[PDB]
């Protein structure tokens, strides 16, 4: 009974908790930004790359 | 008879008593969420075409990161946006894995159950909401110096509110794990009382319920990695 | 008589009690912030997924007190305090 | 064994309401963005050649 | 003198009224309110219509099913009397 | 002291508890749904057709609960568990 | 002692509770259907002779409940179930 | 111990809790009611008449059920039923 | 034991009870009624002097309700019906 | 079993229900009120000076409301009616 | 017996009457101030330093009160009037 | 009947009001700020970042009741005051 009444569980559940974070802190957060950034740079890049292309076919047709 | 509590295969070592229960139900989720992880890091494409592993975390990171700026900025405390994310997902699947078919009777004519939620176990809820505690505590101090954080929180965003102020961060890590331990401890009984019922009638009922108890169990993990963010902002402010 | 029969008559009062208030303060919690996104959402029927978090944020809160109610309903009617 | 049964038929319940009325919607969604990124990187790709082709017309001109 | 159980079904008796007393006005309320805004809603935006359903049951899911929790709780006190004799 | 005389006075009290909580609840959710429909039939006249249909739900989301309630309370003074 | 003094000390105050309850709910149901008639009226008065078709129905439901908790009252009071 | 001292508590606690409830009631409907009327002459003052046949509409069927209570509870006190 | 202990600790819930739903009633009803005057007054200044007659109207029913209950505690305690 | 044992209870529980019920329509009204001249002042600063006018009065109608029951209150556990 | 006991009973639960009534009155109170403060500072940011004026004029009244039935509450429990 | 035994229910009927008060202002407040944060942000996305300042003060208030509350709850059920 008593059930409310923490227990010494208490400190083997935190110990399994931080594995996960560790996995989750240094194999899933830093490859997910890094793929997040990667793809709005991405983008911008093509943003970038369709005005330069306008602009670079008005200077052909200028010279 | 109910049967409400009765930690099964419970061990006692160094004079402290664990429920194996609420352990093998831990080390069970763990085990899922660090497989997820790895198939992740093992099959995660920037160029191709994204995964559905992928894009569950990235929706996921998407998420805590959004949340994080819109807070405090992610540049200032990039920590808070792993840890959020690990309990989204660890609280989640505790909510979640409840879902299979693995209760029975217990040669007693009370359900039992193989795998139950560790939340409903107050050990667990009591571990996550302290290290969090613990965890944006020192995120203050750090930000605002040994002896200015706790000068800051007595304060509070007013003087003469500073008993209510002290009240309120005893709060925090309380209404953080209770909450979370009830939305869990109820499911365990509301399906063991629906055991009661005959058999060709117990399907219903608990078909209704274990679906609420999936959504509930979604909104809960979201609740507690958002308060848990949004006390991290609310350390992290001069 | 027996005295664990009135104490364990107590606690079940003092549970129902718990669990009255707990589910008043949810459902009515529960309606107004709903009051609120339904309202906000009918204005601008493009916010759901602004309006969403701090809806969610308003029920984890409400529920917050509930949930730690029935807890305490639990441990009145598991695990009495001072019974003998 | 008799409550085994019930949660059994309950569980077999919840998967076909979730394959039913949930499976589709998230499947397509994941669909969605699955090709939102595809056709993000084949906007890069035709990017980089439109690059190509106007820089190849320049050094003509 | 009395059989103690005698008082342990009153007390469960009292706290299952108690339970389903206060589950019922949540509900209502809850209810009551969440249907005033979504008449509203549809009373302004009626091609909103079933744009308000979606978060309107969430409300509903969310205070309904709470009742129905309580409703639970009352069965086992009425029916699972806990600490009885 | 029969033991069904405590037995029926605690069913009839937790019967009136139940009656009481089912009326103020769906009172007064029927009184914010005719509200809310009032003051929409009372911005839009031509409305009304339309609004009966949700209207309704927030009844049917509420007078169940009483309807539910009520039942509960035959199952505590007409036919009282645990008597003898 | 007599245990149908008991019986019927419980069975007032199940009804003392219906009737309470009761009444909370009519009354704060009238009041917001009242509320929402007025403002109706004030925002543009001629409507009031089509206004009182949705609120006679909206009280129809408030007093109704209320008026059901009566009737049992009496059941409670004076046909007391579990009586002897 | 006098059975009729039972029924008298019991009929005490009844009227007590019917008077609370119609007086809770009655309070917040009347309220509720003269902050519509309220604000409906701040807004609309050469209304003011046309508002006073709705309000005293909604006001007397609050009253009335707090003023049906008042019965019970003399029905209680007085005649109480049930009396050995 | 004494009858009168018995009558007296009833007349005393009950009397406590009529208070509080009495005060309940009341500071909710003049809560409104003030929340209404001090709306008014913001947006139209000038009708200070014309919101007093509406909301004294207020007021006075709902402190009647209040004043009427805490007359009837006073019969419940000082004149404790059935007392003997 | 000393008389005075149940009517003192009868007095406590009596006087503690009449601070509850006062205490809830003390502290909704004043949260009423407030909310009313929190919205008035921010609508227009200027305002502030004759907003806290009628804000008085109905805080003046409310805490009176209480204080009232206080004295009761008071009246109920020092000098209990009947102490006999 | 221990007339004691009765006494210490009805001190509990005047008590806990006292604490439920405070503690319902201030949530409330506070709830409703803080939704006009909120709703101030989102129309008008500007005013956040402003409108802090009033707002906290109200919560003192909500608190007070409320505070003033805890040391109430202590009077009932720790010294309790009327124990013998 | 040993004094404890009536003690102990005593105190956990009045830890089980204490509990029930605080759950319902609790969750009413918190549903009350959620609702104004909630309309905030539908009007003003931009000002949500500000609207977290001034809404949580009003929940650090909201909060300090009830836990005060839940504190005062320990003091009864566990180290029930004047317990023999």
């Amino acid at each position: 009974s008593n059930f409310l009444i923490p227990n010494g569980t208490f400190f083997a559940v935190l110990i399994i908790f931080l594995i996960v974070l560790g996995v989750i802190s240094k194999w899933v957060v830093p490859p997910i930004s890094k793929v997040l950034a990667e793809r709005e740079a991405m983008l911008a890049k093509t943003a970038a790359d369709n005005r330069k292309s306008a602009e670079q076919v008005a200077a052909a047709q200028a010279d | 008879a109910i049967h409400v509590g009765h930690h099964t295969l419970v061990f006692e070592l160094f004079g402290m008593t664990f429920n194996g229960d609420t352990i093998l139900a831990t080390a069970v989720t763990a085990v899922i969420v660090i497989a997820l992880a790895f198939y992740l890091r093992a099959k995660v494409t920037s160029t191709g075409v994204p995964s559905g592993v992928q894009l569950f975390w990235e929706a996921l990171t998407i998420q805590m990161r959004q949340q994080i700026e819109g807070s405090i900025g992610m540049k200032i405390a990039p920590f808070v946006l792993p840890l959020s994310v690990t309990i989204f997902v660890f609280i989640l699947i505790s909510n979640w894995l409840a879902v299979l078919p693995l209760q029975y009777g217990g040669a007693d004519g009370a359900a039992a159950e193989l795998y139950k939620a560790p939340a409903s176990d107050i050990n667990f809820v009591l571990a996550l909401a302290l290290f969090v505690f613990v965890c944006y505590h020192a995120a203050g101090i750090w930000r605002r110096g040994i002896v200015g954080h706790p000068i800051k929180v007595v304060k509070g965003h007013v003087a003469f509110l500073a008993p209510i102020n002290i009240v309120e961060e005893l709060a925090k890590p309380i209404s953080l794990a209770l909450r979370l331990f009830g939305n869990i401890f109820a499911g365990g009984i509301l399906v063991a009382l629906i055991a009661m019922f005959p058999w060709y009638i117990q399907w219903f009922p608990n078909a209704v319920w274990k679906t609420f108890d999936l959504f509930v169990g979604l909104i809960q993990a979201f609740i507690f990695s958002l308060l848990t963010i949004l006390y991290f902002s609310q350390s992290m402010e001069l | 008589l027996d005295p664990n029969a009135i104490i364990t008559a107590g606690a079940l009062i003092g549970g129902g009690l718990i669990m009255g208030g707990g589910a008043i303060g949810a459902g009515i919690g529960d309606g107004i912030a709903g009051n609120a996104l339904i309202s906000g959402i009918a204005r601008q029927p493009e916010a759901q997924g602004r309006l969403f978090t701090p809806f969610f944020i308003t029920v984890g809160l409400v529920e917050a007190a509930y949930f730690i109610n029935l807890a305490f309903m639990a441990l009145f009617v598991f695990a009495t305090p001072g019974l003998q | 064994m008799s409550i085994f049964i019930g949660q059994l038929i309950g569980f077999a319940v919840i998967a076909f309401i979730i394959v039913k009325w949930v499976v589709p919607p998230v499947r397509t969604l994941m669909r969605n963005q699955q090709e939102a990124v595809r056709a993000a990187l084949a906007e890069s790709a035709e990017a980089a050649k439109k690059l190509a082709d106007a820089d190849a017309m320049h050094a003509k001109a």
